[PDB]
């Protein structure tokens, strides 16, 4: 690949450069790169790698809502050849974000804030191609989303405290899957209020910047539940 | 839909 | 300095 | 090219969807596609072209100038490559813009409106190139830029009143170019003096809509002549 002859330090490096100058499709393919030297990465390194593909998957469905909004409300071929074709863009940069993912990233050993990390992405991208789908390949690929993130759910209870910002963001996401993909309201709320008063029964426990960093994800669960009820 | 993590 | 905005 | 296949119409109206989707880069390539099927564009499918590049080429100008600021402070190798890397990908989308125009909408252009918009674009990317161009390849692209403009100037002033904002917009890049790029400061500030004053001398002829578009323009001129004297 285009990646293979450069260091994995210079990768990075210009990974962050790209962050600078907003160039998240590059960003993206350095991190690729620098998956594929076969090292594990780093906390920052793993933060980086989220934060490029995480930018490319929402503008493509970004556009693609807008772009199915268009075709609902027109229902020539045109709007839904454009539509197909934005849709099987954001396809493909799932389906690499997976590949990355259970190739490289995904291992039975590893610490817990690596694993929980890693399954909950997987989680993210199947619900990312759930958005997307129709029929029985949705029904497929929903349960993929689930299971993913069931499996990051149960290290997250068993390896780290309720208030880890890991476990809070995963229990987020996991009740936005619940509500909006997979028809499951009351599950998606009790989930969120579970998780948002268990983390704020041991807030007791943290640092003024760890309690920020905690606090700060439980706000975005109590919008969530001020939304849905 | 219901916003998701930021990041 | 700037050019034409459009 | 890529987008030979499709229709004209269908590359207009994808272009279209492409914008209110925020896909710019589809947007140029639907244009691009729609330019090579040899017909003459409308004002409106030429303010497309305009809108769709500027957009593409903006962000990588933006991009460019975050990278080589990075870069003059550090003053390893890692900037510099990527500053390249974006560098190389800004020209081929000026060579490309600079194609369509010479092969062949300037010479195609059926009235003189359009003819000095094409020439104008035409110095205006010729302008984009030198700003990132080095050595005895600046210097042949600054003379481009020249060229091209001059010959829209000659057109304008012969074809438009001197109120047009087409004319105005012209003579306002122009100046900028005489300034920032060709360092001809006195030329700068000439052009757009002599411009400012040949349009105020015809503002009362002007509709209120008129008027608001041209002083509009004329105060862009007088915040360079501000800057500059
Ligand atoms: N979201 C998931 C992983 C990257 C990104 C994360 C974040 C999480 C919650 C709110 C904002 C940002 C992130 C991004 C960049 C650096 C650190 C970081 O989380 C630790
Ligand atoms: N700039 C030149 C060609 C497209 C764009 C132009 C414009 C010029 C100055 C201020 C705002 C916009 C433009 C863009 C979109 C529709 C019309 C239009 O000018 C006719
Ligand atoms: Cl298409
Ligand atoms: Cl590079
Ligand atoms: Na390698
Ligand atoms: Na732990
Ligand atoms: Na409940
Ligand atoms: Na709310
Ligand atoms: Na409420
Ligand atoms: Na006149
Ligand atoms: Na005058």
């Amino acid at each position: 690949g285009a990646m293979g002859s450069m260091e994995r330090a210079s990768l990075i490096q210009k990974a962050k450069l790209a962050e600078q100058a907003e160039r998240y499709e590059d960003m993206a393919a350095f991190m690729k790169g620098a998956v594929e030297k076969g090292e594990e990465l780093s906390c920052e390194e793993r933060n980086l790698l989220s934060v490029a593909y995480k930018n490319v998957v929402g503008g493509q469905r970004a556009a693609w809502r807008v772009l199915s909004s268009i075709e609902q409300k027109s229902n020539g071929p045109e709007v839904r050849e454009y539509r197909e074709k934005v849709e099987t863009e954001l396809q493909g940069v799932c389906d690499t974000v997976l590949g990355l993912l259970d190739s490289h990233l995904i291992k039975e050993a590893g610490d817990a804030e690596s694993r929980v990390f890693y399954l909950k992405m997987k989680g993210d991208y199947y619900r990312y191609l759930a958005e997307v789908a129709t029929g029985d390949d949705k029904k497929r690929i929903i349960d993929s989303a689930r299971s993913a993130y069931q499996e990051a759910m149960d290290i997250s209870k068993k390896e780290m405290p309720p208030t880890n910002p890991i476990r809070l963001g995963l229990a987020l996401n996991f009740s936005v899957f619940h509500y909006e993909i997979a028809n499951s309201p009351e599950e998606a709320i009790s989930l969120a209020k579970t998780t948002f008063d268990e983390a704020m029964a041991d807030l007791h426990t943290l640092s003024e910047d760890s309690y920020k960093d905690s606090t700060l994800i439980m706000q975005l669960l109590r919008d969530n539940l001020t939304l849905w009820t | 839909r219901t916003p998701s993590l930021p990041g | 300095t700037p050019s034409l905005p459009g």
